[PDB]
């Protein structure tokens, strides 16, 4: 089950 | 055998006697204890829960401890024959010590230098 | 985990104890029909002064059963690898990010995961609606000196959730990756 | 144990966490946004010797022809910059001047 | 750990000393206490290494041990037998830390070698690597071990070397055989005794290949090498027999010993903790008094 | 063994390793030859074998080198001449532990001497 | 010899390219762990040809390729010391390294920062 | 191998069937191992153990003491190990 | 990739290519040590006989008739 | 402001005071003996590492195993987990330490009797040719050595 | 390129290779195929490269400063001469110091080259070091950070103070 | 889903942890948890070599090759 | 010199009559251009000096701390955008002024010829110092730092003004070539005793020695992050420049005057670092770091040998750069968490990944990595103090030990562990810190490149 993954925004 | 507690090795409370003590004004210092950090955990809770707030948390005990680590120091500090001892002794001490050594290591180089004892035969970069 | 307790019965010690124990001669006891043995052996000592009524007596026998608890304690005991001490304790919790960090995320990177997003605008409202209300029961359920226990009350009337709910339920998993 | 009041928080807080785990689940598609460089260079150009002749030259030609090179501006520009240890002479003959030489022996017993 | 704490960088301080030979043979002081310093490390490394239960901590004071018989090496003036050894167990203890790898792969994070067990058919290639290459270790002949290491223990014994020197490395030796008997007995030999529902699979290229080379070298590398490399130390031709067999006279009374306590084991005897092996498992006690006492003693004076 | 008669036992009549050679190499051998070196000084720096390699077995290893540099890439074509170096330094080795028993006896003989003195 | 010089430093170097792209996408993808273990492995067999020479003949060389600084009588220049010690360990080392990278790429699979991890391995 | 709610509660259901004090007949997801069954506290304090190395994790004592009945041990066991279905 | 299915209380599948390699690494290595023992034993036995001083006499030796 | 550390507290009054405000009950409140180092009026908690608390209760801070509004040790930078422990160690400290510091200085006293008798094969010192290879290990040439003839035995 | 007396290079002595068994040496193989595959396209591009410089074919000269009155003949307080001299002998300083660097390389390649015979066969290195050490250090050393001409001078009277002493006795 | 055995199949019997029931039994006592441990002992779990067994992993098929190497070599010198 | 002098001037009347939404990017325009102008002054001849006229000069020693100058003004712009962003277009305006017009005292500091007009200029340092300190300081110590620093650096300094006019007196001239060609020896009487003290104290003020260093901490912490970073860049090497300067004419009375000076400053080095150790501060801890690598540079002046003096340049421009990169980290989180406090935020590395980078280069090159220009520095002082006495590698060894252990420490405390959970307002770094953090460590590692450029006129 693919499941979102909490991450810090790396766009910037 | 029986287990010697230290300062950097404390006592388990396994074996801690004053564990196993069950008199009432015991259970009421634990619950008094209990008590106020149920209501300092509330009142965290209460602020870190809330969906308004959008900040840090101010921790008042931090706030105490950075300033009795530096702002308070010198307001109880008092001139006692202790604190001038110590503070002579680890002040003034280390350095004339350190100065004595050294002092000595290089007169006794100066000597050999004088004497012409000391080798210095690639010593061109100093 | 669960509220914890002013104090520690002693019955309640008595069973620490006997886990304790049990998993220390575990660890000296590789084997496994080893240790059985030897299992039942320290559950009998245990069951000898089940039937012991008087405090100080039972009192005094705990004392004693710590000491050889001590004396006898493995230097190195077997720890669970993601029990604290483990190998993998703490292993993963760099990875667990908090959920409030997605609502940083550039436009692009939400659009990115849309449907994901939506569903958690709706978590973000339902937070807000019973919040209110979250305060306002445990005002009226807290004793009137404060909380004296950390345990907090549930749900009394449906429509309402556990106050002080949102960081449990929307905690980081324990594997994040 | 538990507490039924505790039990019941217990309860609904559950409820409440596999519901976040359950969005916690990544939509059918996770829209990815929109390879001109990949087009028709990475159609269907060779995926074995090629891919893997190419990586062998970026990696050590190109570098084994540079440093070759620096070789030209190294060693044969500054004196005494790649110092090779001459090379051990045992009795037989050199190259630029030859000669030769070879000592005595001593009684060879066995094997 | 397996490439930078087994075979890189914890070589570095041997490698220095290596390369300042020609200064090193010079000297005669720095020499003697090279080979103390490397025979203490050896025999506490091992002894600690004998009572340890979690298999990465065996093979890292197998490695220490190592690193000290290479030490030693150096305090009998053998810069290349210490090189060569550098090499082959580089070679080896390497493939041992990815077998202990694999198995706390398949076991799930199980790093301690209580709850290891019934290892040997559940995986048996990484069972025969760690076969070869604990027996590499303890120097089996015609190993990469048997090439350096079989060759230092001759150097120490036929040399003028400090006598309690001398004693400490042939009894790390016995030392080295007993970790090995650990790691294999509590971990491959015996009944499981890992939890339920077992994932155990090593069937993987990567794995299987990386350990496949490995092996390959642990068996013949010890070979080419030493008869490739120039000859650069005068042997010790002529040797009394039990001076020349001592090695693996040693190994085998370690494995035998060994093997007697882990039988032991097996006995249902549950007896209280000696003295000596609280010294042993609490690493000397060095991690706890040392690691302490200094930097309470130096922050608090900071502060 | 020697180092128990040395050690624990009579020192005076054991040989120290350090002192040895103490007796004259004339006193008590009627006459002994020189050792000759098969190999030259500039042989061996041509060759630039290593100061501890440099020893009265110089010329076996140098053929063994020699063979060794042109057997490449064979590195199993020169067990015979192995031998003769290591055999060499077989009866090097036996010649100094000859030596160790000649200062022995005479230690003893010296003893022997005082006690007929 | 020339080859020998060539190769010795060419090993190094190409040590180097997997850190230099590690600025590109290669490194986002899922291929820099597999790029990373074949350039070693490339890298291992050309150590192997400064070791095949040096068996040969015993071929050992120095290289200072550049002069970082001439502090008065102290010249320093980036040197290479080519000798039996250093042509016969990198080969092993090389070699040690490819084993350990195959297995990390096994056990570290999971690992988010698996990229990151062979980068610093490198 | 993500443990399923229905395989956590087959693998607690099987520890203690495998308990020759608990009888299977009546062991059910509700048998209160002090109520239903007649397990006493060490038995408790036994089978918690028996669970946490069945399962290869730690319960804390203050939890283990309040878990008695089977399907509480399950869905704790679900929460340690964030398990949804 | 599913290729090996976990078990409960099982001893687990052993494919058949890691029972084959891992019996034949095995029995490499025991073939090279004995094929090496075979071939050369003097590296762990012995080359040459560690003379003894019995062997040797004072006059071999040169210490003079006391 | 009245938040903030102040002096040593002397009446008993400013004891209650100071227990109050860092949250904690008037008997366990304890300051600093007044011995001019400027304490203060600052808790003297007790002296044990933050490893040494229940690593399974559910602390405000986790790392650091500390609860919001709590006292801090002021000694607290350094009986963090990441420093100086304090926890009960299985054996005695002093026993440890004697143990410890006995075996170093046997192994030192061991070593330096094994010095005092080395072991060495009963072997002669190696013979060199040309003069012990004078010229070889840097000796001048013009300066002719002493002889050092090696006879056949 | 460069002077071959300044930077002594022995003449190499490259033994004759004998094969003496039948297995082919890899090395020779590994060489031909490194020649065919490395060198030559190198070569071909340094040819390419060399065209173009000999095409824009330019030079670039060597300054030389002429000799300047040393600060014995400089007067008191006379800043232009003292300036002149103090440059002069700077220029000299850092040449002295070139010289020393020349003959340490010298040392090193010595080192190098004669392998294990180092310290039989670099006797002559050494003593131009040791030669060229001293007389670096008789005059710079013990200067000072703010090291000058005047102090030079005043270190060489005292040297020759010192030896007219000693000869006096 | 991994098909969980029969829990009734699990016996102490043969097992050492029935010995170990035998000496409790002597004692008075029963072992509570011999099934649970059941399947350590049981199944192809239960047999396995000893350390010297273990050792000599593949030697039978070694000692074949080298011996037909040995062969080998007389045939072919 | 007036290449550079004028431009830094004409930023003044440009910054002045720039357009509110213009001042920034103007100001930071025309002081990067004004940097690339001064870096034509790196080509310094082999012996002399680039005297460009009776009044400016420049020499090996110069030139790096002028560029460095020139280079931090931007930057220093940069860092104060972010804070300065409330305040009205005046203030603002005043804030740009008082850094332009520190940077143009400082590059006639760094040119003058004669020692009283460089005496007047480094003290003339002190005014926009103490305006910027407390005036846009964020806490209520500041004034009371302002006070601390301007009171220290004036009791150093009017005693070296005494000095200087009896210089003049005597000699005849204070033009640094003059007294450097008719340098005379100082005797051993009382007077030049008082003479070298007053000539040195004031320069051992300004680069922070051991039992005179209380100002630093409070100055650095108050201050604000541009304020700190000309503090911890520059001004501090003020006291490096005129102490070696001015060592010209302090000799041979430096070897005997030396000895309390320099053991008061190699014990200081491990005394500071120590108290690194344990600090609760991050501002304050950079602040002793500071302390400890400029006792080393202390030390190396007072030995006055070659190599020493090559060594001070190197880590004075080393640490200059990883000072100020230090003060804008702690300058970026303390913005996010609006506290100093070291265990506040723990765990950044998690939620601020690229920051967390710049964070342990930064370290590295505080804990001297090689081959960074800090670790060149420190060696070859280490060297040079070797030769001075063998005794001095250990302290010299336990305080790189100390340094390496603090920084390290810092670096855990902060980029590592498990993240606070009350804080959530830290959002993702802006584009100016990044760009902050990089053209503070990059042109560091360049220099390792070509370190001959910061090796001092010595070398």
């Amino acid at each position: 089950k693919r499941l979102f993954i909490i991450k810090p925004s790396g766009f910037y | 055998p029986k287990y010697k507690p230290s300062r950097l090795a404390t006592l388990p409370a396994t074996l801690d006697p004053a564990e196993y003590d069950i008199s009432p004004e015991t259970r009421k210092a634990q619950a008094e204890r209990l008590a106020i950090r149920s209501r300092l955990k509330r009142e965290y809770l209460l602020q870190y829960n809330d969906p308004n707030r959008l900040g840090v948390i101010e921790d008042p005990a931090l706030i105490r401890w950075t300033y009795a680590r530096s702002a308070n120091i010198y307001p109880n500090f008092r001139p006692t024959p202790k604190t001038s001892l110590l503070g002579a002794l680890f002040g003034i001490g280390p350095l004339f010590f350190w100065y004595y050594v050294f002092k000595t290591d290089r007169d006794k180089k100066e000597k050999l230098i004088q004497e012409g004892k000391l080798d210095q035969t690639f010593n061109i970069s100093y | 985990f669960s509220a914890p307790a002013a104090y520690l019965t002693h019955q309640q010690k008595v069973l620490r104890l006997y886990k304790r124990a049990l998993r220390h001669l575990e660890s000296w006891c590789v084997h496994r029909d080893k240790y059985r043995y030897f299992a039942c052996l320290m559950r009998a000592r245990f069951d000898e002064h089940k039937n012991e009524k008087d405090m100080v007596k039972a009192t005094q026998l705990l004392r004693q059963a710590e000491e050889e608890f001590w004396y006898g304690q493995h230097p190195q005991p077997y720890i669970f690898p993601e029990s604290p001490g483990g190998t993998s304790y703490e292993r993963y919790e760099c990875y667990k990010v908090p959920e409030w960090c997605l609502d940083d995320w550039h436009p692009s990177e939400k659009a990115m995961y849309p449907d994901y997003f939506a569903k958690r605008e709706q978590w973000k409202r339902l937070r807000r609606e019973s919040w209110e209300r979250e305060v306002k029961q445990l005002q009226e359920e807290t004793p009137p000196g404060g909380p004296r226990t950390e345990a907090l009350p549930p749900a009394r009337k449906e429509g309402d959730l556990p106050p002080l709910w949102w960081h449990i339920v929307t905690r980081p998993r324990e594997r994040p990756m | 144990g538990y507490t039924p009041d505790e039990k019941l928080r217990l309860q609904q807080l559950r409820e409440l966490r596999r519901r976040w785990l359950k969005d916690q689940e990544l939509s059918p598609r996770e829209p990815v946004l929109p390879f001109l460089q990949d087009g028709a260079p990475w159609k269907n150009v060779i995926y074995k010797t090629y891919r893997h002749s190419i990586f062998a030259v970026t990696h050590v030609l190109i570098p084994v022809w540079i440093i070759h090179y620096y070789l030209k501006y190294h060693v044969t520009a500054k004196p005494y910059t790649v110092v090779e240890r001459k090379p051990r002479i045992f009795p037989g003959d050199t190259i630029l001047e030859t000669g030769e030489v070879i000592p005595l022996m001593k009684e060879f017993p066995d094997q | 750990s397996a490439l930078l704490h087994s075979s890189t960088m914890v070589v570095a301080g041997v490698f220095l000393l290596i390369r300042f030979y020609p200064l090193m043979e010079t000297n005669k002081l720095v020499q003697t206490m090279t080979l103390c310093l490397g025979a203490i490390t050896t025999l506490f490394t091992a002894l600690c290494a004998i009572t340890q239960n979690d298999i990465k901590k065996i093979v890292a004071f197998s490695t220490s041990s190592q690193l000290g018989l290479m030490m030693v090496t150096i305090g009998i003036n053998q810069p290349h037998l210490a090189f060569l050894h550098i090499c082959m167990h580089a070679f080896f203890k390497a493939m041992l830390f990815m077998c202990s790898g694999s198995i706390i792969h398949s076991l799930n994070d199980e790093q301690d070698i209580r709850k290891m067990g019934g290892l040997y058919k559940a995986m048996p290639f990484t069972t025969t690597a760690l076969i070869i290459g604990s027996l590499a270790l303890t120097g089996m002949p015609y190993l990469t071990g048997f090439y350096s290491k079989d060759l230092i223990i001759e150097a120490v014994n036929m040399s003028y070397t400090n006598a309690w020197a001398l004693l400490m490395t042939l009894i790390a030796t016995s030392l080295t055989a007993a970790y090995s008997t650990r790691i294999i007995f509590f971990a491959f030999l015996g009944k499981p005794r890992f939890p339920p529902l077992v994932l155990i699979n090593e069937n993987n290229p990567l794995l299987i290949n990386s350990i496949k080379r490995l092996l390959i070298g642990s068996i013949f590398a010890g070979f080419i090498i030493s008869n490739n490399i120039p000859p650069m130390t005068v042997p010790n031709t002529t040797m009394p027999l039990y001076m020349k067999m001592t090695a693996l006279i040693v190994t085998i009374m370690g494995f035998m010993l060994a093997l007697e306590l882990n039988n032991t084991t097996y006995y249902l005897k549950f007896k209280y903790p000696s003295q000596t092996y609280k010294f042993s498992n609490m690493l000397g006690y060095y991690p706890s008094i040392m690691h302490r006492l200094p930097t309470y003693h130096n922050l608090s004076m900071s502060q | 063994a020697h180092l128990a008669r040395r050690y624990l036992g009579d020192a005076s009549k054991e040989p120290d390793p350090l002192r040895m050679p103490t007796f004259p190499p004339d006193y008590g051998f009627p006459e002994r030859k020189e050792r000759e070196m098969v190999a030259t000084q500039q042989e061996m720096n041509d060759a630039q074998l290593m100061l501890q390699q440099r020893d009265y077995c110089a010329h076996y290893l140098i053929q063994l080198l020699k063979c060794k540099r042109d057997s490449f890439p064979n590195f199993l074509a020169c067990k015979h001449e192995q031998h003769d170096w290591d055999y060499c330094e077989h009866l090097d080795y036996v010649k100094r532990m000859k030596e160790f028993e000649r200062e022995r006896r005479l230690l003893q003989r010296k003893k022997r001497r005082e006690q007929r003195e | 010899m020339n080859p020998f010089a060539s190769l010795t430093l060419t090993t190094l170097i190409i040590l180097t390219i997997p850190i230099m792209m590690s600025n590109s996408n290669i490194y986002k993808t899922n291929l820099y762990p597999n790029y990373v273990k074949t350039t070693v492995s490339y890298a291992f067999t050309l150590s192997l040809v400064p070791l095949l020479m040096f068996m040969h003949t015993g071929q050992e060389m120095i290289i200072s390729n550049w002069h970082w600084m001439t502090l008065q009588t102290v010249e320093l220049s980036l040197s290479f010391k080519m000798d039996y010690f250093s042509v016969m360990f990198i080969p092993v080392a090389l070699f040690v390294t490819w084993s350990i990278m195959e297995f990390s790429m096994w056990y570290m699979h999971s690992d988010p920062f698996i990229n990151r991890f062979f980068k610093y391995l490198v | 191998p993500p443990l399923t709610l229905e395989a956590i509660k087959d693998r607690v259901l099987y520890v203690l069937k495998l308990y020759d004090k608990i009888d299977p007949e009546k062991l059910s997801v509700n048998s209160h191992f002090m109520k239903d069954l007649g397990l006493d506290s060490l038995d408790q304090v036994e089978i918690i153990m028996a669970m946490e190395d069945e399962f290869g994790f730690e319960i804390p004592d203050i939890d283990a003491e309040k878990l008695m009945c089977p399907q509480e041990i399950v869905d704790y066991i679900a929460d340690k190990k964030d398990v949804y279905e | 990739g599913v290729h090996i299915e976990p078990r409960y209380r099982q001893f687990p599948q052993l494919t058949r290519s890691q029972l084959i390699q891992a019996e034949f690494f095995s029995a490499t290595m025991w073939f090279w040590i004995l094929w090496r023992f075979w071939h050369d034993s003097d590296a762990v036995l012995g080359h040459f006989p560690y003379p003894d001083p019995s062997q040797w006499t004072d006059e071999e030796l040169g210490i003079l008739p006391d | 402001k009245d938040m903030f550390p102040g002096p040593y507290p002397k009446t008993p009054e400013e004891r209650a005071a100071a227990a109050k405000k860092y949250n904690m009950r008037v008997e366990d409140y304890e300051p600093y003996p007044d011995d001019g180092m400027g304490y203060g009026d600052y808790p003297k908690l007790p002296d044990r590492s933050q490893q040494e608390r229940d690593p399974w209760y559910d602390w405000d801070h986790p790392d650091l195993r500390l609860n919001w509004g709590e006292p801090i040790h002021w000694d607290l930078d350094m009986y963090i987990r990441n420093r100086v422990d304090t926890s009960p160690t299985p054996v005695s400290w002093n026993t440890m330490c004697k143990h410890l510091f006995g075996f170093v200085a046997f192994m030192l006293f061991m070593f330096w009797v094994g010095e005092i008798y080395p072991s060495y094969q009963p072997v002669g010192p190696k013979q060199y040719p040309y003069n012990d290879l004078y010229l070889e290990r840097g000796g001048d040439p013009t300066k002719e050595p002493e002889p050092v003839v090696h006879y056949e035995i | 390129s460069w002077d071959k007396d300044v930077y002594p290079e022995p003449p190499r002595r490259t033994p004759a290779p004998a094969p003496q068994t039948s297995l082919p040496n890899p090395v020779t193989y590994l060489t031909k195929i490194f020649d065919l595959l490395v060198d030559r396209p190198v070569t071909l591009a340094r040819e390419f490269i060399e065209q173009q410089h000999a095409k824009n074919r330019y030079y670039y000269y060597h300054r030389e400063f002429r000799r300047v009155p040393d600060i014995t003949e400089c007067e008191e307080k006379d800043i232009l001469c003292m300036f002149e001299a103090e440059m002069q002998w700077r220029r000299d300083y850092k040449v002295d110091q070139e010289i020393v660097n020349i003959i340490q390389e010298r040392l090193k390649a010595c080192q190098q080259r004669e392998g294990e015979s180092y310290r039989q066969n670099c006797a002559k290195e050494l003593e131009q070091f040791t030669q060229v050490s001293k007389a670096f250090q008789d005059r710079y050393s013990d200067l000072g950070a703010h090291y000058s001409a005047r102090k030079c001078l005043a270190k060489q009277k005292q040297r020759m103070l010192a030896e007219r002493k000693a000869a006096k006795e | 889903k991994m098909e969980l055995p029969d829990y009734k199949q699990w016996k102490i019997e043969g097992t050492p942890l029935e010995t170990v029931q035998e000496k409790l039994a002597a004692r008075g006592l029963r072992d509570p948890w011999g099934r649970n441990e059941a399947w350590r002992y049981s199944g192809g779990f239960a047999n396995n070599v000893s350390f010297v067994g273990a050792l000599l992993k593949g030697f039978k098929w070694g000692f074949a090759a080298f011996v037909v190497a040995v062969g080998a070599e007389y045939y072919l010198e | 010199m007036l290449k550079i002098i004028i431009p830094t001037t004409m930023l003044l009347p440009m910054t002045w009559m720039s357009k509110h939404n213009m001042i920034w990017i103007n100001a930071t325009v025309h002081s990067l251009l004004i940097s690339l102008i001064s870096l034509s002054l790196l080509n310094q001849l082999g012996e002399n000096s680039l005297n460009f006229s009776l009044t400016f000069f420049s020499d090996s020693l110069s030139a790096p701390l002028l560029v460095l100058t020139t280079w931090l003004l931007p930057l220093m712009l940069m860092a104060s955008q972010s804070h300065l962003s409330k305040e009205t277009t005046t203030r603002k305006k005043l804030y740009i002024t008082m850094l332009i017009l520190l940077q143009l005292f400082l590059i006639m500091t760094f040119t003058a010829t004669e020692l009283i007009l460089f005496y007047i200029l480094f003290e003339a340092t002190l005014v926009p110092t103490l305006i910027i300190i407390t005036r846009w300081g964020n806490q209520t110590e500041r004034l009371n730092a302002g006070l601390y620093f301007l009171f220290y650096t004036l009791a150093g300094s009017l005693p070296l003004l005494v000095a200087l006019v009896y210089i003049q007196n005597t000699t005849g001239s204070l033009n640094f070539l003059i007294i450097h060609y008719w340098s005379h020896p100082l005797s051993n009487s009382w007077s030049n005793i008082f003479m070298w003290l007053a000539c040195i104290m004031a320069f051992m003020v300004k680069m922070p020695l051991y039992g005179l260093h209380l100002w630093l901490p409070k100055a650095h912490v108050e201050a604000p992050i541009a304020g700190s970073m000309v503090l911890a860049a520059v001004l501090l090497k003020l006291g490096g420049y005129g102490m070696m300067r001015i060592t010209t004419i302090l000799n041979p009375l430096t070897n005997y005057m030396a000895y309390p000076f320099l053991m008061l400053s190699m014990w200081g080095m491990i005394m500071t670092s120590s108290i690194c150790l344990r600090q609760t501060d991050l501002k304050s801890l950079i602040a002793y770091s500071s302390v400890s690598h400029m006792a080393l540079v202390i030390v190396a002046i007072m030995i006055q040998t070659p190599w020493s003096f090559m060594g001070a340049t190197a880590l004075m421009i080393a640490h200059g750069l990883t000072s100020s990169m230090l003060f804008c980290l702690a300058n970026t989180n303390y913005e996010r968490v609006h506290s100093r406090t070291m265990i506040l935020a723990r765990g950044l590395q998690t939620l601020l990944p690229l920051m967390a980078t710049w964070w342990l280069m930064a370290s590295l090159t505080n804990l001297a990595l090689p081959p960074s220009i800090n670790l060149i520095g420190e060696l070859f002082i280490i060297t040079a103090s070797f030769s001075w006495s063998n005794i001095t590698i250990i302290l010299m060894g336990m305080n790189m030990m100390i340094t390496a252990l603090y920084s390290l420490y810092m670096l855990i405390t902060t980029q590592r562990g498990k993240y606070t959970h009350h804080i959530n307002n830290i959002k993702a770094s802006f584009t100016r810190e990044n760009a902050l953090m990089a053209l503070h460590i990059l042109p560091l590692l360049l220099l390792t490149l070509n370190p001959k450029m910061i090796l001092g006129p010595l070398y």
